[PDB]
RNA sequence: GUCUACGGCCAUACCACCCUGAACGCGCCCGAUCUCGUCUGAUCUCGGAAGCUAAGCAGGGUCGGGCCUGGUUAGUACUUGGAUGGGAGACCGCCUGGGAAUACCGGGUGCUGUAGGCUU
RNA sequence: UGGGGCGGUACACCUGUCAAACGGUAACGCAGGUGUCCUAAGGCGAGCUCAGGGAGGACAGAAACCUCCCGUGGAGCAGAAGGGCAAAAGCUCGCUUGAUCUUGAUUUUCAGUACGAAUACAGACCGUGAAAGCGGGGCCUCACGAUCCUUCUGACCUUUUGGGUUUUAAGCAGGAGGUGUCAGAAAAGUUACCACAGGGAUAACUGGCUUGUGGCGGCCAAGCGUUCAUAGCGACGUCGCUUUUUGAUCCUUCGAUGUCGGCUCUUCCUAUCAUUGUGAAGCAGAAUUCACCAAGCGUUGGAUUGUUCACCCACUAAUAGG
RNA sequence: UGUGAUUUCUGCCCAGUGCUCUGAAUGUCAAAGUGAAGAAAUUCAAUGAAGCGCGGGUAAACGGCGGGAGUAACUAUGAC
RNA sequence: AAGACUAAUCGAACCAUCUAGUAGCUGGUUCCCUCCGAAGUUUCCCUCAGGAUAGCUGGCGCUCUCGCACACGCAGUUUUAUCCGGUAAAGCGAAUGAUUAGAGGUCUUGGGGCCGAAACGAUCUCAACCUAUUCUCAAACUUUAAAUGGGUAAGAAGCCCGGCUCGCUGGCGUGAGCCGGGCGUGGAAUGGAGUGCCUAGUGGGCCACUUUUGGUAAGCAGAACUGG
């Protein structure tokens, strides 16, 4: 009892059938991952 | 032990030559690639006649040797033992695998039985070098040889001088002017760029 | 039995069905597109009479996302007179002489729905050098229009 | 491998580097009054046989080494557990790997 | 079946070109990478620290962070239909500014000027690119000579 | 015209061998008390200024080797898309578009930024 | 799992290629490797040059040791391969222990989850350096493992049940004890006395595609034939047909196509054993050998053996093949 | 429990496995019991049955019962 | 002693109940019209005749906007600029590796030997060997180097002017953030976009051009591209 083992045959039809949507960009992106020592001063500047 | 050659005629698989990855193969049946008075200067044997291919296929070492011998025999019997020089311009670098079924179809990867040579269209297989009064004998020799190969080949005379790469009409003037030197079975072209001490040695 | 890249380029040119037709202006951008869908079309360099016969007979408008016939000039002017186009001839001028306001005049028009060639075609699967119909058949396009219309 | 018997590393009590002494870690007894074995007894008591699995199929041939550090400073006497990659042979404070010499 | 190593299939990419091995010419380091800049990526394999993955070799991105020796970059990636955005930290010697916007910048500045000056004139002149148009009816001179005459040639079995 | 210190681009700047080098420089060069290190003041460190272009460096030369760049090779090899085209097959030709590399033949042989000297 | 069993591990991992110039991409596809090793082979600083080749020097020789010149890496850097490195990442010396303590973010495989491995930052304590600086393991790419349970370390840490004190036990946070069928059950055989649900998703006959092997036949012609390439044979080479041999495959058939051989009976084919009509010889005659038209009529009796095949006796125009 | 009238015979092996004998004189070897420490649960120590090991006997008990080389006045064989 | 007989039943009789025992497996599943309309692929499982996970599909909506004299946003598309790659072909008088033949080298080790006491007196040669040339090769070699391809950019989330805050950094200064003003078409051709819940059936595949691996080949086995 042997079988198929891998295929990427039909898939591009499936992908484009709903589309390939680039991400939704915005202004005022998020500050997740930046340097702590720089982020800190931003607070103090806005705090005064 | 040997098969026919319809099983291995077409250029199907990629090259699989003899190297550190492929080991365990015998040698080839041909070992000599040129015959006749192979020392003659460029002036004695100016005429060249070739055998040319017309297919993209594979030729075996056995075929080359058989062809080599048939031509030598007649060419001797016609002209002489030293009226010519013959050269073969192919080498058997590609290898052939065999799967021997004494499991079935499991673990299929053959053993290196054989060697063979590949051909492109326009390539050259055989060439002869001799004099002009022996033209038709040269043609007759090669014609006996085509019956040893699997395909359709054809014959032509070259405009060149011998096994060189210069046109005959130009060669003879061009050696009497110190551009071409007869250094052996060939020549040596020299341009007007080097250092003059080689222009001093010549012209003296 | 058509390819995705080619299915795209046709439906930009609004050719979503057999024996439809549209005008178009020519530049490096357009011409390369036509090389891509060469085997499926047949194009040419038309004259004035063909522009007349198309628009009057088989020529309709796009209005409110509907398809409405050009019977009177009220329709044209009301939708298209801000460009200085108030009648049929003003289009034909704007089309035949590719004007400044071509885009709007053409996109006002619905793609022409034509009938099959009276008399027959030679062989649609080949180019118009090998006895076929495809590719560019520059001035002979008009000979064909006489028989589709 | 080889490891010397001392070093200087961080004491998480004193807040500094201080010298330590070194010895290998072994494993202790089982104490017989933990909630694990008490359960396993109340369950394994009676008729029924064996109740919880047993392990039989081994693969490993080594063990990760574990060290035990002790601050020499009195009035700290803090200890830690430190770890090393795997090894088949181990040794505390052997030779010094002399270079340039002859081997007989 | 293939493996999952991080450098499978990089014999040539993470390989220095011909007669350019050696130390690094260090105007690479002295460049200035501020926030919002558009950047392309190219893994130098002469130094191994901070180099990105295969999938980002040849991609272009945008800065969001700045460290002492590296940069943070926002890069898109197509993986099974949906596209994702990704934040890879990368060291300097694997990057380079991109000239893929300087053309735009030459225009807007020339275009601002060319509007403001030559505004008093009154004409709204061209300001926006147009494609290559058709090609300008014109004459051709035969300054005397009749043209040459070509024809084909006979075949020859030259080899 | 040119040098010194620091450099960027890293052979149009490299390799071999020959000619010339005014002034300022750069070096060779003379010693080892103290500084310093050597099996050995050869290298490295220090204190010096009798003599010298021999060398290094600078420029220049070679029907020079290499390097940079053109041409030819060649609209060749190969190649996207197409056909109820050929052919026993292997493979070939055509329509629509793109388009290389050797051999061979020519030319060139360091550009410069900052600070400071000589060239009265 | 090219039916299953025996064999192997393609069952968790690494390099190159196949793979069609982003990435990704299969088969019991090719070639190879792993379950380790290191108090330095980790980390800082300084100084120097490798492989080999040439010419010389008391014993000295192909090779001990000394010196000079050339030397773009042609040597080494623990291991498989691949990349990368010259006043280094290599060789040698001096000092040391960033192979330490602690949060969170990202990448890789991927569902965009975990393990593992890796990267760039921040806070501490430190080491080396004149200082810039570098270092939180091995130049990079692989070297490893959940809950439940047990053991150890830590805080003058919470709870132990109506309150208080001491011991024990339970808790919190971090390491280790291990699962190789490597996202993780605790596990030997036989059945010809056997049984059930299913299967043509899968084998033992026919049929079908292929024709390696088996059989039959052409091409050219070095030699045989005393002489004489071709009366008759024919090396080394090469082009083909057939399905009366055995294989490869697994399309139909598992709610059933009755599985060897002899007896019996009919028809058909030709790749002609003989008989009719002819040609050719190394055809004197008689016997024999090659070939052409041709499938009309014939091709037997018996010992042995289950025999298909084999083998011997006897007669016959002949004792041919399917 | 095994062989299977009569006649004539029943060969060697106690290493393996089973069975069997003794045995305080030797390791190991449970509950209860004995004693020391602790505030008490508890811990520690000494003690120590059969059995397993130490040692003997048994094959009409399961069963098992080998290779190389040289060698005889012609060769070949091969008592040695 | 044959696993034979025990009421036509025996490698564990028959009767009732537990009992509608369990079944990842076979067979069956009851009227119409309209509308939309698939997969046979990823990762994990003592997983391979099966489940979970994502993908493919439907339904229910909601926020916006337009030929409403009135706009932004999108895209298996082309263009203009700009980066990435090491496959076809080519190359070996360029590196690694393989290989043929003769000219100038007894380079040079020795000779079935060689004219000879033999030597490098000669003279050859051979396994290799210096110099300049020569015939043929590479899936796991390469200086060179395509065609088709992949990623960015093409403006209001932009440009400019002026001023404020900062334990961050510091020759003086940079950088980031906040405030207040001035300036609208920014290449082609197309069309209405966005966002959120519930959710089924599937999870055995097959063929053709072109590229392509094993095999003598296959209506054979395994893959990439598009279409059926
Ligand atoms: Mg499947
Ligand atoms: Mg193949
Ligand atoms: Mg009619
Ligand atoms: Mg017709
Ligand atoms: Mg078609
Ligand atoms: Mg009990
Ligand atoms: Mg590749
Ligand atoms: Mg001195
Ligand atoms: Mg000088
Ligand atoms: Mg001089
Ligand atoms: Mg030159
Ligand atoms: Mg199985
Ligand atoms: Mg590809
Ligand atoms: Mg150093
Ligand atoms: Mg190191
Ligand atoms: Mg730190
Ligand atoms: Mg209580
Ligand atoms: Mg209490
Ligand atoms: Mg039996
Ligand atoms: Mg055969
Ligand atoms: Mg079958
Ligand atoms: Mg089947
Ligand atoms: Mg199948
Ligand atoms: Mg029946
Ligand atoms: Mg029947
Ligand atoms: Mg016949
Ligand atoms: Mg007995
Ligand atoms: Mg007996
Ligand atoms: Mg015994
Ligand atoms: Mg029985
Ligand atoms: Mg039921
Ligand atoms: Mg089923
Ligand atoms: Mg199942
Ligand atoms: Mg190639
Ligand atoms: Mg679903
Ligand atoms: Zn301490």
């Amino acid at each position: 009892a042997k079988s198929k083992n891998h295929t990427t045959h039909n898939q591009s039809r499936k992908w484009h059938r709903n589309g390939i949507k680039k991400p939704r960009s915005q202004r005022y992106e998020s500050l997740k991952g930046v340097d702590p020592k720089f982020l800190r001063n931003m607070r103090f500047a806005k705090k005064h | 032990g040997r098969r026919p050659a319809r099983c291995y005629r077409y250029c199907k698989n990629k090259p699989y030559p003899k190297s550190r990855f492929c080991r365990g193969v015998p040698d080839a049946k041909i070992r000599i690639f040129d015959l006749g008075r192979k020392k003659a200067k460029v002036d004695e044997f100016p005429l060249c006649g070739h055998m040319v291919s017309d297919e993209y296929e594979q030729l075996s070492s056995e075929a080359l040797e058989a062809a080599r011998i048939c031509a030598n025999k007649y060419m001797v019997k016609s002209c002489g033992k030293d009226g010519f020089h013959i050269r073969v311009r192919l080498h058997p670098f590609h290898v052939i695998r065999i799967n021997k079924m004494l499991t079935g179809m499991r673990g299929a990867f053959g053993k290196p039985q054989g060697t063979v040579a590949r051909v492109h269209i326009g390539q050259v297989i055989m060439s002869i070098r001799t004099k002009l009064q022996n033209k038709e004998h040269v043609v007759e020799a090669l014609r006996r040889a085509k019956f040893k190969f699997p395909g359709r080949q054809k014959i032509h005379i070259s405009k060149k001088w011998g096994f060189t790469k210069f046109n005959a009409d130009e060669f003879e003037d061009m050696v009497a002017e110190k551009r071409l030197i007869p250094d052996g079975c060939g020549v040596k072209y020299i341009p007007n760029r080097g250092p003059l001490d080689k222009w001093r040695a010549l012209h003296s | 039995g058509v390819s995705p890249k080619v299915r795209k380029v046709l439906q930009l040119l609004r050719l979503r069905q057999i024996f439809n037709g549209t005008f178009v202006k020519l530049n490096k951008a357009s011409i390369n597109m036509l090389r891509i869908v060469e085997p499926y079309i047949a194009w040419g360099y038309p004259n004035l009479k063909s522009v007349n016969e198309l628009i009057y007979k088989r020529g309709y408008g796009k209005i409110n996302k509907k398809r409405i016939a050009l019977t009177d000039n009220a329709l044209i002017a009301r939708s298209l007179g801000k460009y200085g186009i108030i009648c049929m001839e003003d289009l034909i001028h704007e089309i035949y002489t590719v004007g400044k306001r071509f885009k709007e005049a053409n996109n006002f028009l619905w793609p022409f729905k034509l009938s099959s060639p009276r008399g027959g075609m030679k062989k649609k699967t080949t180019h118009f050098v090998e006895g076929e119909d495809a590719g560019n058949r520059e001035d002979q396009i008009n000979r064909l229009i006489r028989r589709m219309n | 491998v080889n490891v010397p018997k001392t070093r200087r590393t961080f004491c998480k009590k004193c807040g500094k580097h201080q010298p330590h002494k070194v010895t290998q870690y072994k494993k202790g007894k089982d104490s017989l009054y933990a909630q694990g074995k008490r359960r396993y007894d109340r369950k394994q008591s009676g008729y029924g046989g064996q109740t919880k699995p047993i392990f039989r199929k081994k693969a490993k041939t080594t063990k990760k080494i574990v060290l035990r550090l002790e601050c020499v400073e009195p009035n700290c006497r803090s200890k830690r557990m430190l770890a090393i990659k795997r090894c088949k042979h181990f040794e505390l404070g052997g030779d010094k790997k002399r270079k340039g010499q002859v081997i007989q | 079946t293939n493996t999952k190593g991080k450098r499978r299939g990089t014999r040539y990419m993470f390989s220095r070109p011909f007669r350019k091995h050696g130390v690094v010419p260090l105007a690479t380091y002295m460049r200035i990478y501020k926030k919002g800049d558009i950047v392309d990526i190219k893994g130098m394999g002469t130094v191994q620290k901070g180099m990105p993955h295969k999938c980002y070799h040849g991609k272009t991105g945008r800065v969001y962070n700045v460290t002492q020796h590296a940069v943070g970059i926002v890069v898109n990636k197509q993986v099974k239909g949906k596209i994702l955005a990704k934040r890879i930290n990368v060291r300097i010697e694997h990057i380079k500014h991109s000239k893929s916007r300087d053309s735009f910048l030459k225009r807007v500045k020339e275009n601002d000027q060319k509007k403001k000056e030559a505004k008093e004139k009154g004409t709204w002149v061209q300001l926006k690119r147009q494609p290559a148009p058709p090609r300008e009816a014109h004459f051709v001179r035969t300054n005397g000579k009749e043209p040459e005459l070509l024809e084909p040639i006979p075949y020859e079995f030259m080899a």
